[PDB]
């Protein structure tokens, strides 16, 4: 129903959907394609914007600082938020350390021609850094003015909860989001685990890959497209795990849930994200596209919201068949 | 290993969540339960109950079974105290036994 | 003179560092044995087991010997106690006394 | 077995070797000659590289300083520290006070045309000031983004836990490591002492001249080769010890050491630094040398880890007959 929504119990108030830089800035489409799905997930009133430091190494952050200053938005406005983890092909330059998480976020702000992100991230948990030092490191780049707010990725809800018990320990700033991956195929992380979360210590959870990598959207049904994000180089992973056994079932639910799109008036994309966002745990959906008709196409699962009844999510859990067990 | 914190109209209470966790079926134990009484500013559990009788229930979970009333609480204090933590039926009876505690004929049989 | 915090399930216990060392035998008196307990983010030793005992248990080092149970504490509970602390059979034995506690002609001095 | 290894708990990635610039650096050798052996042990892998504001009076720093800045290394991948007490001839320019710590380490700084050092060190324990102010004193360096951790050297475990016991207590950052003298002469602090802490409150030893300052090697087994670190001016104190008569015995048992170097197939020196390594509270042994043989050499200390049995340790243990009663 409500568009903006606040990310997790903060007061930071970001859309229910955001343009994610993965794959695509600075690396499968063009920078003048970038500025234009920017410009059209902005002109339509997203505010969430997310990247990472290990986006093309850095030039995704490149594209999206250059297309933040070249359009003049205010500041005030946009809600930029980056990844620090994979920071370099050194020993210290990969990791969670007091070293890496300001030098890292440091660089990222550089890139991005920016003064400070909304939120810095831990884009995985790192063993070899202390809980404590990963913790004070970001307090302390949120003090100094690099981050207003910052958030874990790939965490589980034991580290999460460690991260908020050992900020309370040290009078820290505890973390307020967590991105974890939530498509029609993956859902025992944000629907089990993270809830309790999201009551207990109000840590949001920010949700990416909606239609896991374009495999919910039904195009490899077939085959692998030509440039696709399968047939995309260093993606032979993703064409794999699609031309498996496994993932041909994963399209044979498709056929189903393809009904029920038509049914309501979408397309499939439109339903899958719309699924996302019909829990009160997610605070956002990042989105990715290589066009503007992908773009333009996954905000329309707005309207889809309204739709998803209990009627049409019980039968999409009978479709999928793996309902996690509470 | 999780730390758990619980305050007791002031006084502190911390143990492990697996020594809570080891009967899921009392209030501490279950997380859902205990849910409405956390505070997410301290990281605690909050009790605006009886501060004595609390000593008898935390060890109830370490000690895993035994359920002593302390001396200096009265027996009605600490039997209430104990439908509130909702330790079971089963051990509110060893509680009792521990303290001290075991028509056309229906008329007729009331006058004899 | 080095202080020493032990955290007994959410109660503080401070003292030195000599007053434990005083008796090397037991577990807060070796360091190796009370290494398994240590709390690096708060400089404490952690305990999730009785609290109303741990009173005679800490006294037992700073009056050097004196052991005794205290009069809330039941007999069983503070006497497994002092089998975790391991204060040592000597203590353990004059706690009981204080307390009050002293082939061919094998099988025919059995039914005799 | 593993190359680079945490700085005691902390998620600070070091090489189990680093180079020190003492006596050497804008001292004994060219600067030419130190930029020629940090390009090989950088080269090699080697990330830590330790200096002082006392060695030759800050030119040490500026040596440094300059072999980074024109070898354009990022710094996210060096590991610098340097330590702070010997900042001056005045009085208010020597010791740990808040007023030293912060001048001293801005100073170094400065010589080292760096923003920040990665670990800024206590030379050794200062009595003249309270523990308080000088825990609080290196949390401040911190917190303004002048080093990233901090540590001692020269402290004993009393003195090192007590700044632990007091970040505790007032909510600062506790030191991290901790620089101590070990070689096969010197080992009653590293193997005792230091590794409660490593275990209690996670320390870690930076243990600083594995071959007590070119004795271990055997090269004053005759006299007092020229060019030695002996025949230096102002290293007077050095020759004597070496030509004393306790010095002479420990010459004696470098010969029945000799003999495990030739049959493990190595050198003298690269047996004493590996034989360093052998312990997990080591968590770097910082090397020194005078030309690029003597570090190519050190380097290989690698390799002899591995050969290092409880056979040939106890057979070391017995040669030289010092090893410290637990
Ligand atoms: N926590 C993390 O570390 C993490 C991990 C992954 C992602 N993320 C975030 O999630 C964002 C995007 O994730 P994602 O790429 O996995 O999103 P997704 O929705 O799961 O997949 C997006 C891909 O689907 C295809 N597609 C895009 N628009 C489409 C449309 N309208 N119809 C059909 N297919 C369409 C595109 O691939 P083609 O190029 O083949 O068209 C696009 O790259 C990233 O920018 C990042 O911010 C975070
Ligand atoms: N905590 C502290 O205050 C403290 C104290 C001392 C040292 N340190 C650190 O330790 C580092 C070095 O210490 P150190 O000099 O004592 O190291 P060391 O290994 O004990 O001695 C190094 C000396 O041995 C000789 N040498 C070097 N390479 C050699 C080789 N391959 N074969 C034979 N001999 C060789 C050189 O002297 P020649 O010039 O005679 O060749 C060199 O100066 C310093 O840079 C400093 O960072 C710290």
């Amino acid at each position: 129903l409500q568009f903006y929504r606040n990310l997790g119990k903060s007061g930071l108030r970001v859309s229910c959907l955001g343009l994610g830089t993965w794959v695509t800035f600075g690396g499968q489409i063009t920078d003048e394609m970038a500025e234009h799905l920017m410009t059209l997930a902005y002109d339509n009133g997203i505010n969430l914007f997310d990247t990472a430091e290990v986006y093309a190494a850095g030039k995704a952050e490149v594209v999206l600082g250059n297309i933040i200053k070249k359009k003049g938005w205010r500041r005030s406005s946009l809600v930029i938020t980056t990844k620090i983890f994979w920071g370099g092909k050194a020993e210290t330059e990969r990791g969670l350390s007091r070293k890496h998480i300001i030098e890292g976020l440091k660089a990222s702000l550089e890139r991005l021609q920016l003064e400070y992100v909304d939120v810095v991230f831990a884009n995985r948990p790192d063993p070899n850094t202390p809980m404590e030092e990963t913790v004070r490191a970001m307090t302390h780049v949120i003090n100094q003015g690099m981050a207003m707010y910052w958030g874990t990725s790939r965490w589980s809800s034991m580290e999460i909860m460690e991260a908020y018990s050992v900020a309370r320990q040290f009078n820290l700033i505890p973390p307020i989001c967590e991105q974890a991956e939530y498509h029609m195929f993956q859902r025992e992380k944000v629907e089990v685990q993270l809830p309790e979360l999201f009551h207990k210590i109000g840590v949001g959870a920010m949700t990416w890959s909606p239609l896991a990598c374009g495999i919910v959207s039904g195009k490899y049904d077939s085959g692998i497209p030509p440039y696709s994000r399968a047939s995309l180089k260093g993606y032979q992973w993703l064409k794999d795990k699609i031309l498996s056994e496994e993932g041909r079932r994963q399209q044979a639910k498709l056929k189903e849930l393809q009904a029920i799109a038509e049914r309501l008036g979408c397309t499939l994309p439109q339903l899958a994200i719309a699924w996302c966002l019909r829990n009160e745990g997610v605070s956002s959906v990042l989105l990715g596209a290589s066009n503007a008709e992908q773009l333009m196409e996954n905000i329309g699962a707005i309207q889809v919201l309204p739709k998803l009844s209990s009627s049409i999510v019980h039968e999409i859990d009978s479709i999928l068949g793996n309902k996690p067990y509470s | 290993s999780e730390r758990v914190v619980i305050n007791i109209s002031g006084l502190r209470f911390e143990t492990q969540l697996k020594t809570l966790a080891q009967f899921p079926e009392t209030l501490l134990g279950d997380p859902k339960k205990r849910m409405r009484y956390f505070d997410p500013l301290r990281n605690e559990y909050f009790f605006d109950r009886n501060r004595p009788s609390f000593d008898a229930i935390l060890y109830y979970y370490q000690s895993g079974g035994r359920l002593r009333r302390p001396v200096n609480v009265p027996l009605d204090i600490f039997s209430e105290e104990i439908r509130f933590y909702e330790l079971g039926e089963e051990a509110m009876e060893m509680f009792r036994e521990d303290e001290g505690y075991i028509e056309f004929q229906r008329q007729v049989w009331l006058l004899f």
